[PDB]
């Protein structure tokens, strides 16, 4: 019963440090993302204006 | 290259009319073109770089891009009514504004006229709107403090008067409670106060200024307002002519404090402006000149040196960041330009602790220079308490040394969050600060209620403000923290304590 | 003689002026709008030509303010490009990008001026010996140790901690020379290079009985005037350490904060001087315009020029193109970490990202190589096993694991440490550590003699026998 | 050193010069190679050479490609 | 490209014979395009390819096609740039291709050579 035990406290302070760093990587994907979507308007647009 | 905005057929009809003679169209421009926040003006041959034009509408403008045939200019509102082909003048004045002691009490819209509703302004003109910022001989080190009235403010960043400290946050975190926490805290000091909403709706500055004026904080303060559907010219402008109305005081040995509510949303009308000019844009599509825009803006809060009056100009810019991004663009701009900022967070914040300083992120470069001695000596524990608390809370569930760790955090930490949190425009006074710190960081507030901490603490506060007024005395004059106040606050919380038991 | 031409467009700093059919100015020719600014006369708008337009148009770009700029003013071409003042009238002085004295002390002797622009040392005039300094920093001297006479960089996002170790630098290293270290604010804050400039005076090192020998020189273009003059300020700061280098045949010191700022005004003027950006929306020409201002901080056989410079990197963006262009250039870099930074470990450098081509044990000797390769190889294996003792945690490692994992603990501690510069924050006064100290206290730590003491024991102190008093202080204070 | 040559180009030199650079090095080993002599050459930072080119490139108002490199 | 794709034309359709078209890098087709579309003055399109990628690669792999009288098996190699599977130029060829084979650098990382990315390789067969 005590290793059982051990293991819940375990397992539920994994899953709120999942649950954080989930949290961070959605994030920073989502910075990721936008940042991607700008750089390749601004690089369309760029090449537009050159022509 | 092949096309220009000149043109236009009648103006080579008159030049091929007559090619040599003798004068041009001096103060006389014709407008043509008129575009996105822009208007190519044909004419105004002896017009200056940042000159003032006056439209037939009544629009203001400014004299940016100064080409060789054409002058284009920038519309300072709503230019909808500028018809095409229609005359404009120069005025001969660079950017300025009117600038007086008149101002003090009123509401303005980036161009110093009222949207009060209160009738004019008298004047003595002056205040070009782009000022210089002081040299390195012009300004002094910061030394006396400017008080917000908010305990945590005040002990573990302390601002003094010509420090330019950020407020950064999510959005809904604070930071236009904690700005008029610091302005309505300004009513004994003899401090003029600036608030320019540059991006707010127009209910939030309705909000805001009703409290001031309620409150009794409108004596002192002006009010530079840009609503959420102002010109993006307006909004790009209303610092500039905040900074300018305050340097009129600063300049004349009077101390001001300016907040910029929203400086990230003039750096985004600098955006539109930009990018409907063809700009070429950065990172997030930013000018790149973003940084120029703050950075110019936010060098005019000083401290002159006492050649210069000693005046001074404190900043409290504001930077909203999205998921409490940091590292960001403008957040970083503005970081690397100020003194220090001030993290409100919005977990604290909707977790109720609710002046949501983040202090193990917000620092002050100030810090004992702006300080007094009481504030130093009784705030030196309660930072100490505070960072035990922070390693604490994050690492142990329940404790390590689980005797002392819960004679640690909670004798110290979690009352000492309870002390620290504070109501809705309701600043404290240095004393009351001081003996707040003092109650609780010593350990004399080990055995509380944690629901009966803040009761315990206003009431406290006002038995010291009614029975012992020898100590606000004793504060007042000579602002340390001295054994004989210790020990009579010290038998004043006795007494406190037994008589709040019962 | 001089040329006289004509304003004929103004886009806020960048002008084209007119000229006779005849002379034009060449490329870098400094040029004097007369000017009428609510005064008599001030002649201040000074500007440097960029490009020839054709038709007898030069395009220029100001040193100053265009606003209140006339279409059609007078512009009288110097002939020259921008010579500022240069030598001992240069010593205790304030500088701007046009070597004109803010420091209201009076005029600057201008017999010897020389020119901002020139070419770099040739190749066969330079130094080839390889000697380092320590600075008294547990985690440079052991992990980065900065090259005399080279380049050395400094990245960091805003507020990691660039100008604290910059003034902890020049703290330690800068009242040791014999030569004279001048300093260029190439953008920065004001209030930063007042308070510089009076600590200077009252330290004693600015003198203002006696001006001419300070050893010191300050040139400042701030975080504002307008990118005509952050773009200078860098030359003309170079320019007067190249005098004593030169010249004089001194060892100088040049201490920049923020040569990203030049690169930055650099890209602001460039966007309306017509050009086509390049990806982030720099200036098509960075890496030239970082080369023809690193490449002249070199070591000749004539003198040395150890230059210790702030390079921001913006977004914490270390891949941006202008830290990107600047790692080229150095020889001895120190990155800074905003994690380190919150976790309170100051300073905030990050131990494996920031190298030195000076860690080779030919010239660090091997015990010093050892001990860096081993700090590493520990500081390497935690980085890795970061992200699996973050969701898991501890309890799950091996024994060797859990032994590195409180290794390396102990020793991302004591690479932080108590700067005189700040005080403020931390208390505990500052510490300055050698070299011998540093290898001895990495040694005792890697060797597994002090692995039964706090690790608290080991933050924020220098020299190791000062982690062993924090120790047992700790352990009496229970 | 008696069997290699080295051809310097630094970052102060024009963004021509650095584009070029290759291309001398590759002629000089060219001429050992079909001289019947093994050679072997190293083109240091050949990025570099890239950013120059871009920058030639931009300057010449080329229309940019992925980054601002040109398209070739 | 279509220079080899007109002498297998050839051999299909005059001589009547089966022929099997071994392609190197098809992605170098496009690209080649892409290099000098912004030379002929075309705007630039997404990532920076040519206007017509689907157009141009369309006509060269249609043209290539068992037309009833004989039958070209076609064999092509598409370079994937930077492991970028919807990178434009393989994402347009993958809707003419019948059987596609993927590459994982995964397995090529371990040594699984053939280094066939089993559930990414689909076929029609
Ligand atoms: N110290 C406080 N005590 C009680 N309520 C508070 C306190 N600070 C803020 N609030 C409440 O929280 C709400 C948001 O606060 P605030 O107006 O300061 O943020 P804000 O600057 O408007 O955010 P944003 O401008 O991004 O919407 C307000 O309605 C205010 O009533
Ligand atoms: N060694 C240190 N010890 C304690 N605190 C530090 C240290 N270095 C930096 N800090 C904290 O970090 C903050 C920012 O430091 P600083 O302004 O010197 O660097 P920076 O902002 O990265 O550089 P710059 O000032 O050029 O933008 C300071 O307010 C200081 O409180
Ligand atoms: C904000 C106004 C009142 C001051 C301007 N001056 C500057 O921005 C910079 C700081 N300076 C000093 C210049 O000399 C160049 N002028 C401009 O860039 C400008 C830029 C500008 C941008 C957008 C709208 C109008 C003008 N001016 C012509 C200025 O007058």
């Amino acid at each position: 019963a005590s290793e059982l035990a051990a293991r819940m406290t375990a397992m539920s302070n994994a899953t709120d440090n999942a649950n954080e760093l989930k949290k961070t990587l959605s994030i920073n994907y989502n910075r990721a993302r936008q940042a991607k979507i700008t750089g390749e308007i601004l690089e369309i647009v760029a090449g537009a204006n050159a022509c | 290259a092949t096309i220009r905005a000149d043109e236009i057929s009648k103006i080579i009809r008159e030049r091929i009319e007559g090619y040599n003679r003798e004068v041009k169209v001096v103060n006389t421009g014709t407008v043509l073109q008129v575009g996105d926040g822009i208007a190519r003006i044909h004419g105004l041959d002896e017009v200056m770089a940042g000159e003032l034009v006056e439209f037939e509408e009544g629009t203001i403008g400014i004299a940016l891009n100064l080409e060789s045939n054409n002058v284009g200019v920038v519309l300072m509102g709503d230019g909808l009514m500028i018809q095409e082909g229609s005359s404009v003048k120069a005025t001969g004045r660079i950017a300025q504004i009117p600038v007086s002691e008149a101002y003090l009490g009123r509401v303005i819209n980036a161009l110093a006229k009222p949207i009060d509703g209160r009738g004019e302004i008298t004047a003595s003109e002056s205040r070009l709107i782009e000022s210089p910022a002081p040299g390195i001989m012009s300004r002094r080190s910061v030394y006396e403090p400017l008080q917000t009235g908010l305990i945590a403010i005040d002990a573990m960043i302390p601002v003094g008067r010509g420090q330019r400290e950020l407020i950064i946050g999510d959005r809904q975190t604070g930071k236009t409670a904690v700005a008029t926490d610091t302005i309505l805290n300004q009513q004994g000091q003899n401090v003029i106060c600036v608030y320019v909403a540059i991006g707010q709706k127009a209910s939030s500055v309705a909000q805001v200024v009703t409290n001031f004026q309620e409150r009794g904080a409108m004596e002192y303060t002006i009010v530079v307002a840009e609503t959420a559907d102002s010109p993006a010219t307006l909004q790009y402008l209303a610092p500039y002519t905040g900074a300018a109305l305050a340097e009129y005081f600063m300049y004349r040995e009077r101390h001001t404090l300016i907040i910029y509510d929203d400086l990230s949303k003039q750096a985004q009308a600098y955006r539109q402006m930009s990018l409907l000019l063809r700009r070429p844009p950065g990172r997030e599509a930013y000018p790149g000149d973003v940084f120029y825009l703050h950075s110019r803006l936010l060098e005019r809060a000083a401290k002159l040196s006492s050649l210069l009056g000693e005046g001074s100009m404190t900043a409290l810019p504001i930077v909203e960041t999205q998921a409490g991004d940091v590292s960001a663009y403008i957040p970083t701009n503005v970081i690397s330009i100020t003194d220090g900022q001030i993290f409100l967070s919005a977990d604290l914040f909707n977790a109720g602790i609710r002046p949501a300083i983040n202090v193990g992120i917000s620092v002050s470069r100030v810090g004992s220079a702006a300080q007094i001695k009481a504030m130093k000596k009784v705030a030196g524990k309660l930072k100490l308490e505070l960072a035990q608390f922070a390693e604490l809370e994050a690492f142990a569930q329940f404790a390590s040394d689980l005797d002392k760790a819960t004679q640690n955090q909670l004798a110290r930490g979690q009352r000492l969050r309870e002390l620290l949190k504070q109501p809705q425009s309701a600043p404290l006074t240095v004393e009351e600060q001081v003996m707040t710190i003092y109650t609780g960081t010593n350990g004399y507030l080990d055995s509380l209620e944690l629901d009966q901490v803040r009761k315990y603490l206003v009431e406290l506060r006002t038995y010291v403000k009614t029975n012992k007024p020898e100590f606000q005395e004793i504060i007042s004059s000579t602002k340390t923290f001295t054994e004989e106040a210790e020990a009579l606050l010290k038998e004043a919380i006795q007494e406190q304590m037994e008589r709040f038991l019962l | 003689k001089k040329n006289l031409g004509r304003i004929a467009q103004i886009i806020g700093p960048v002008l084209d002026v007119a000229f006779p059919p005849g002379k034009m100015p060449n490329i870098y020719n400094a040029l004097i709008v007369k000017g009428r600014d609510t005064a008599g006369q001030p002649m201040n708008v000074t500007c440097e030509v960029q490009q020839l337009l054709g038709n007898n148009r030069v395009r220029a770009v100001a040193m100053s303010a265009t606003d209140g700029l006339t279409r059609g003013m007078e512009v009288i071409d110097t002939g020259a490009p921008l010579s500022v003042p240069v030598g001992g009238a240069t010593l205790g002085r304030i500088f701007n990008v046009l070597g004109e004295p803010v420091d209201n002390l009076g005029p600057v002797d201008t017999r010897t001026t020389s020119p901002i622009h020139r070419s770099a040392p040739a190749f066969t005039q330079l130094d080839t010996k390889l000697s380092i300094f320590e600075t008294g920093i547990k985690v440079v001297d052991l992990l980065a140790p900065y090259r005399r006479g080279g380049k050395i960089g400094l990245f960091g996002g805003a507020g990691v901690g660039k100008t604290v170790l910059i003034m902890e630098l020049i703290n330690n290293i800068a009242k040791a020379h014999g030569g004279v270290s001048v300093f260029g604010g190439v953008g920065e804050r004001t209030r930063e290079g007042n308070d510089l400039y009076m600590e200077m005076k009252e330290s004693g090192v600015i003198n203002e009985q006696n001006i001419a020998e300070s050893k010191v020189a300050l040139v400042y273009g701030q975080m504002n005037e307008p990118p005509g003059a952050r773009m200078r300020v860098g030359l003309t700061a170079l320019t007067m350490a190249e005098y004593f280098r030169d010249v004089n045949e001194q060892d100088v010191l040049l201490f920049i904060d923020n040569i990203f700022r030049f690169v930055q005004a650099g890209s602001e003027v460039s966007a309306l001087l017509g050009r086509m950006p390049s990806a982030v929306g720099y200036q098509p020409t960075l890496s030239t315009e970082m080369g023809s201002l690193q490449e002249r901080i070199t070591s000749t056989k004539e003198g040395s020029i150890t230059s210790i410079q702030a390079v921001y990197v913006p977004a914490d963006d270390l891949t941006d193109p202008a830290p990107a262009t600047t790692f080229a250039h150095l020889d001895a870099t120190t990155v800074l970490s905003r994690g380190l930074a919150a976790k309170g470990i100051y300073p905030a450098v990050d131990p494996l990202d920031s190298t030195s081509t000076m860690l080779q044990p030919r010239i660090v000797g091997e015990e010093h190589y050892e001990i860096a390769q081993r700090v590493k190889e520990t500081l390497q294996r935690y980085k890795e096993l970061q992200d699996i003792i973050a969701i898991l945690g501890l309890d799950e490692l091996s024994e060797e694991d859990r032994l590195t994992v409180a290794r390396a603990r102990k020793i991302e501690r004591f690479l932080s440490q108590p700067f005189f510069v700040a005080e403020v924050f931390t208390g505990s006064p500052g510490k300055y550590v050698g070299l011998a100290e540093t290898i001895r206290g990495f040694q005792l730590i890697l060797s597994g003699e002090l692995d039964s003491l706090p690790e608290q024991a080991f933050y924020l102190v220098g020299n190791i026998d000062e982690a062993t008093a924090k120790a047992m202080n700790l352990e009496m204070e229970s």
